Order: structure tokens, then C-alpha cells, then sequence
């Protein structure tokens, strides 16, 4: 019942989401063509993940929560929860049940397809209506990382089931990192040379410390890797073109792929003139990037999703290095999932607080003599 | 006296492992504090205090594996 | 008082420290050496800084506080505070009390000379007795960054007064500090230690990119010993890593330095091909608890960078090597003291408790998906 | 009878501070305040220090507004009452 929604939220938000490893995905999708086991996992797990995050959507500032776009998103989540909860009483041993469940997941995925730009629209509707509030901004920042990571994880779950039951799903067991780098480059180059009429070359190098001569492969979701690389390539290309005057001497974008025992690291280096350090932190800020640009903070979420990271280090006047850190081993590649609990609830009860450190005066005392 | 039972922390959870008690006998418990870490087959969940009081006894000690639902873990008095 | 010490601490701790810029240090010694205003500034400011940090000292775990080494350090701070308070009602314009004040500063600097290793032995005495609990460790980390930065700031003030009132430097500040010369010095000293502790050492490569003026060597207003400290520590690590990860004395990769100057930032990147370290271990390198066997060079070098609004960042690529970047403010007006204040906000940081965690943790025995 | 009120006075935030400047108020009129809340930014020649609430209650009126410089020590900046309806 639509009326009972707030109690279904209470029931399922009380549970903790179940983070899966890429090993588990791989062991399941290659051994278990078992639709029943996936159905019975997902008919519980998807409501758990939905209810956990919806519990946090409802902890948003009233001014954000009440925007048309955030209300539209919330209604999507309500309906998707209701769609899946219809399968709770259903017999896993009936194939009509299973075929209808896959159809319901396709519908949910189509419905939620524009969640990212719609949520960003809502934040923009808040920005261009309710001036500036720091505490609200920090709660929004806190929420958005979790919401978007939750969303990445739900889509992953839906993608695994649908690709397997109507690559191991979206997972490539033998993903050629260099090939994904080239694909991302080729696409960004295309957009660059058709929006500037000039583009930098690519230089790739590999250092495989585990096996000196072997091309670097990993178990990964290629589209996630591509997403990250594509966003970073575009930035490096834009920066390179905008900071240079000649068509003929554009510095190349340099890629280093390194594989160690624990990490697979991909560094992208540009000579695009760099950016001041004080500005690096706002590049992952959702509030700063909403004009009057969610590529970077979301790319970092893709890296964090399986316990990796994405870090930037520029040198103002020279250029910037961007590093994607990934886990080399599939047992280490575990889902990074937000969980609603009292600990999460406290993060929304943040107050306006005095500084931890001294703030210098805007007009410091003149110390020169007479 | 209040008795704290092991809940379902996952929809299909039958049992959990009491990985570590994060509170001591005599310690005050506020509503929302970390009482213990319960490890399941699916996750390790931080089990939070839901009723305020004082921890008097631990019935199911640290490291105890495969404890079913509704099992009295500790007794708390207000 | 000696008896009234906690009243004096309460009085002076209620005041904010006064963060000074590199420009203000420079303008003070731009012409006349005025001992009077410095005396009257420092006889108040040093008690303020001492008292602020001493409130935080007696807020740490009692198991750390009762430790002999922390007891000794705290006794130095009580004495130093008392020594200065004796000048509180003394008259400037009287040249004897100025001369006595300088004597009192050198005495304070001499007894505080070993504050860093002593505080570290205190953490060590705590380690080999109580082990570790998440909450106490969290407070020790938070405290030590503040304690050591307070220390750097107090030593800076004392150094400024004693060097001026007891070379082209304005105290410890070089108005025209050649970044590359400091890089060369730090390297030469580290090379020397390396070539004697391994009998092999990497070469140095330096490049400069001055974006503000393409053909001018990069200079800045800075305290050269501060810059030397950071670079010396980084050079040693990069040399150790390079030597220990290589088999040949004839073919070992040079350490590469890039100095960049832009409108806002002065950046120094040190790159080694020392084999790198996993990302998991990077965050551990700036923790004080982990870096005490069973090595405070890194977190302390970072504090030196942070002290004038800079930073020190590491990014490694496991299997390849590590980049270390020092960020400095390019402008003396932006190079301002980073000082901890004791307030209710600082107090709250010592009132933390064990909490659930707002992100899902996987099982150590994850479900076999077959 | 007069509602039991507590008054916030501008103190010395530096040992050699006599005058004060209210940079920006962080609590609007009508807001509750806990012992530890940021009340306002009081700027001087030496530092911008975040002034903290030391007495719980509610903000009733701002006596000394924003931007106003040279505010003496002990000068009442705002009025705080024990209860909510007392505003
Ligand atoms: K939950
Ligand atoms: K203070």
C-alpha cells in the first residue's frame, strides 16, 4: 500500500545493506545461473538499499527536500520500493515470478535513468532560490556522496541480474586497462577536436611489477573505469588547449598504468597550466560545481565504490596529475555502501560551529616602523 | 530489568557472531551508542543501543559464533 | 606563583592566539629594530599560546597524561609560562628588562629543545603499556598535530626575537630564498647519509617552471630551515626507497624535482622510482601512533608545510614509485601562521566516543556465492 | 515581573584588546542557543575569533548590529532570555 510506505521504510531502513565483493559477483554469475538465488537476494536487498537512503533523503534541509526535482526523485524511489515489495510474497519456484521480476527491474532502471541530472537540478533549484547556508551545504555534500554511491550500487545490482538473466554481467574478468584508456581518450579527443579544432596526443606506459612483461589486466566493470577516464581526459584536454597558443606544440596527455600486489594505479598527467591548491578541494564540491559539472565528484565515487580512490594533485603554472587507485584483487574489491543508522543521523544534526584553528584578521596590523 | 536480544540486522539473517563488545560492565548507555559489533555472513553490523541505562551483565561473550535471533546478549537496568 | 598556575592558564587560554603573516614578520624588520613593541607583543602572546595548548594537554587520555615524558614536557610549559609572566608588569624603555627578556627566551628555547622526541617517547611509553583503543588514538592524533604546530609557532616567535635582538635574513626569514639552493642542500646532506649507509645513492634532477616570469629563477619569502627540514626528510625516504627496491648501483633512477611558481602557489614535486607503496599504507604515514615502533619525520614535515598555509601531499603508485609535493604560498601576505585555538569547539574533539560507523563493513567470512 | 534574562557582553579576546568589531552575526533573532554555539565573528587587528555562547537560552534582540567598530569591553551586544515566549 502507498499509505504504508513510511512503515516499509522503517522496516527496511532498520536493516544493514549487504556489501558484495567482485569475487562474489564473479563466483555467482559464472557458477550460479541461478535466477532464484538472485531473485531472493534482490527482493530483500534492493528494498534495504532503497529504504536506507530514502531515510536520509528525508533528513535533507526542508529547502532542498521541497524542490520539484528532489520530490520527483523521492517519488521514483517510493515507486521502485513498492514495485519490488510486490515480489516479497511470491514463489521463487515459478518462472512467471522470475520473468516479471526482471521486467520490474528494467522498468526501475528506465525510471531512475536521469536520477543524477535530476538530483543536481534540485540542488540548483535550491542554490538559485535560497542564497548561502554553510551547515546546509555540508549536509548536502555529506548526503550527495552517499546518495550517488547508493545509486551506483543499486544500478550495479540491477545490471548484474538483467544482463545475466535477460563479461559476467557488466564485469570483465580480463579487463584490458590500456584498451579502456584508449577508448576513453579516443572519445574525448573527438569531442575536443570538434569543439576547439585542436587536441593533444596520448602517451601510455605500463609498469607491471607483478610480472614485468605482461599487459596489465584486472577484474573490473569497464563502464565504471571508462566513465572515470573519460571525465578526466576531457578536463586534461580542455586545460591543455585553453592554456596553450599553438596548434603544433600541444603537450601530450601522459598515462602511466602501474600494477602492484595490492593496487592498480592509473595516473593521467597534463601540462594544462595547473590550478591553485585552494581550488582543488572545491572540484569535488557539489555546491561549487552547480552553475549558476558533477563529473569529478561522481568519477571519484565510481573509484570509491570498490574501495579505490581518485585523487588530484596539480602544480599551479605547470599542470595536473590525476590518479585512479583501484584494488588489484577481486576479494579486496568490495562495495562501498552507505548505511542509515544513528551514526548517519548525527551527521545531519550538525550545528554552526566556531573554528578549530585561528583565523587571521582581514586587515592585519601594520608592523612597519616610524 | 531490560533484556537486550539479538535482532535481524539483515532481512534473511538467522544468526550472528558477537565479534566484539564495545561497552563494559558498569558503563552508561545512551540511545544510539555502539553496544557491540555483530558479524553476519553478509556484513559486520555496529549494533546500537536503543534503550538507555547501564550495562550489568554480558550473557553472550566476545567471539561467540552463530547465535540465533532473539538470544539475550546482555541485561541493562535503568 | 606556582600554586596559582591553573588560574593563569584559565585566564590566558580564554584568549585567541594572534596569527602573523610572513609579510608582518618582514615589515617588523624592514627598517628599525624595535625591541619594545616585540617585548610587549611576546610577553602577552607567548602566555596566550602556551596556555591555549596546555588546556588541551590536560584534556588527553589520563593514561597518556600520567606518562613520565608528557609530565616532563608539561612541567617545561608551566615553567616557561611562569618565566614570561614575571615580565608582565615590567617596564619597557628600561633596557635591562629587555635584555633579561631575551635571556628568558633563550633559556625557554633551551629547555624546550627536545620537546618533540620527549613528547614522542611519551606516546611510546603509552604504546608499550596500554596498546590501542580507537577513541584514545583519535584524540592523540588530533592533539599532536596541534601540539607540534603550536610548538613550531612558539619556536618561530622566540627565533624571531632572539635573532633580531641578540646575513640578509630578517630573523629566520630569507626575503630572497632560492628554492633550488635549499633543494640542493637537502639533497647533498641526504645523499651523504645514503652513500654511507648503503654505499650507493640516486642522482638529482631539478627543473623549474616559473609561470609568473618564464626566465627568472624561482625565489620566495620563506624560513629556509623549515623548507630544508621538509625536503631533507623527503629526500631520505626517496633515497631509501630507491636503493632498497633496486639491485644495481649503476642504473638506479634519479630523484626528480619540479619547482613550479604560479600566481598563488609555489609547488615542489619530488618524484622517486623507489617502487611505491599501497594506498592503504599512505594514510598510516602521517599518523603518530602507527609511526612508533613497535619516525615522526613525515607528519612533522607536513606540519611545517601547513604552518604558513601550505601542505605536503604524497601520492604513490605501488610497483612504480612515489610523488611527494610540498605546497607553499607564493605570496608573503598569504603565508599566515596556522595556529590552534582552545575553545569549546576544540574541547568537543576530546569528547568523542566509539560510534557505529555510517558506512557498511563487509563480513570477514563473506557468503560463498558458489 | 521582568522575564529572567542573561546579557552577552563583549570581552577581551586578546590580552591587549579594548575595542571590538562585530564582523557577522551567526545567530538570528529567535534562535535557541546551546553552551558552545557560535554566536558571531568578532574581528580585531590581530585575529578573527569566533565568539561562543556561554549561556543557554534564546536570542531576543541584537543591540549592537553588524559592522559597528570600536565597541568597548563589557558592552551589551545582544539580549538572551531563559524561555522562548519571553522574546
Ligand atoms: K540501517
Ligand atoms: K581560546
Amino acid at each position: 500500500s502507498l499509505a504504508g510506505a513510511p512503515k516499509y521504510i522503517e522496516h527496511f531502513s532498520k536493516f544493514s545493506p549487504s556489501p558484495l565483493s567482485m569475487k562474489q559477483f564473479l563466483d555467482f554469475g559464472s557458477s550460479n545461473a541461478c535466477e532464484k538465488t538472485s531473485f531472493t537476494f534482490l527482493r530483500q536487498e534492493l528494498p534495504v538499499r532503497l529504504a536506507n537512503i530514502m531515510k536520509e533523503i528525508n533528513l535533507l534541509p526542508d529547502r532542498v527536500l521541497s524542490t520539484p526535482s528532489v520530490q520527483l526523485v523521492q517519488s521514483w524511489y517510493v515507486q521502485s520500493l513498492l514495485d519490488i515489495m510486490e515480489f516479497l510474497d511470491k514463489d521463487p519456484e515459478d518462472h512467471r515470478t522470475l520473468s516479471q521480476f526482471t521486467d520490474a527491474l528494467v522498468t526501475i532502471r528506465n525510471r531512475h535513468n536521469d536520477v543524477v541530472p535530476t538530483m543536481a537540478q534540485g540542488v540548483l533549484e535550491y542554490k538559485d532560490t535560497y542564497g548561502d547556508d554553510p551547515v546546509s551545504n555540508q549536509n548536502i555534500q555529506y548526503f550527495l556522496d552517499r546518495f550517488y554511491l547508493s545509486r551506483i550500487s543499486i544500478r550495479m545490482l540491477i545490471n548484474q541480474h538483467t544482463l545475466i538473466f535477460d563479461h559476467i554481467g557488466s564485469i570483465d574478468p580480463n579487463c584490458s586497462v590500456s584498451d579502456v584508456v584508449k577508448d576513453a581518450y579516443d572519445m574525448a579527443k573527438l569531442l575536443c577536436d570538434k569543439y576547439y579544432m585542436a587536441s593533444p596526443d596520448l602517451e601510455i606506459q605500463e609498469v607491471n611489477a607483478t610480472n614485468a612483461t605482461q599487459p596489465i589486466h584486472m577484474v573490473y566493470v569497464p563502464s565504471h573505469l571508462y566513465h572515470m577516464l573519460f571525465e578526466l581526459f576531457k578536463n586534461a584536454m580542455r586545460a591543455t588547449v585553453e592554456s596553450h597558443e599553438s596548434s603544433l606544440t600541444l603537450p601530450p596527455i601522459k598515462i602511466m598504468v602501474a600494477l602492484g600486489e595490492e593496487d592498480l594505479s592509473i595516473k593521467m598527467s597534463d601540462r594544462g597550466g595547473g590550478v591553485p591548491l585552494r581550488k582543488i578541494e572545491r572540484l569535488f564540491s557539489y555546491m561549487y560545481s552547480t552553475a549558476p559539472g558533477y563529473g569529478l565528484p561522481i568519477s571519484r565515487l565510481y573509484a570509491k565504490y570498490f574501495q579505490g580512490d581518485l585523487q588530484l594533485f596539480s602544480m599551479e603554472g605547470f599542470g595536473t596529475d590525476a590518479v585512479i587507485y583501484l584494488k588489484a584483487l577481486s576479494t579486496d574489491s568490495v562495495e562501498r555502501l552507505p548505511v542509515y543508522n544513528k551514526s548517519a543521523w548525527r551527521h545531519y544534526q550538525t550545528i554552526q560551529e566556531a573554528g578549530d584553528w585561528c583565523v587571521p584578521s582581514t586587515e592585519p596590523k601594520n608592523t612597519s616602523t616610524y | 530489568h531490560m533484556q537486550v536480544l539479538l535482532p535481524a540486522l539483515s532481512p534473511t539473517m538467522t544468526m550472528g557472531t558477537v565479534q566484539r563488545w564495545e561497552k563494559k560492565v558498569g558503563e552508561k548507555l545512551s540511545e544510539g551508542d555502539l553496544l557491540a559489533e555483530i558479524e553476519t555472513d553478509k556484513a559486520t553490523i555496529g549494533f546500537e543501543v536503543q534503550e538507555e541505562g547501564y550495562l550489568a551483565k554480558i550473557l553472550v561473550p566476545e567471539g561467540t559464533r552463530d547465535v540465533p535471533l532473539g538470544t539475550p546478549l546482555c541485561i541493562i537496568v535503568e
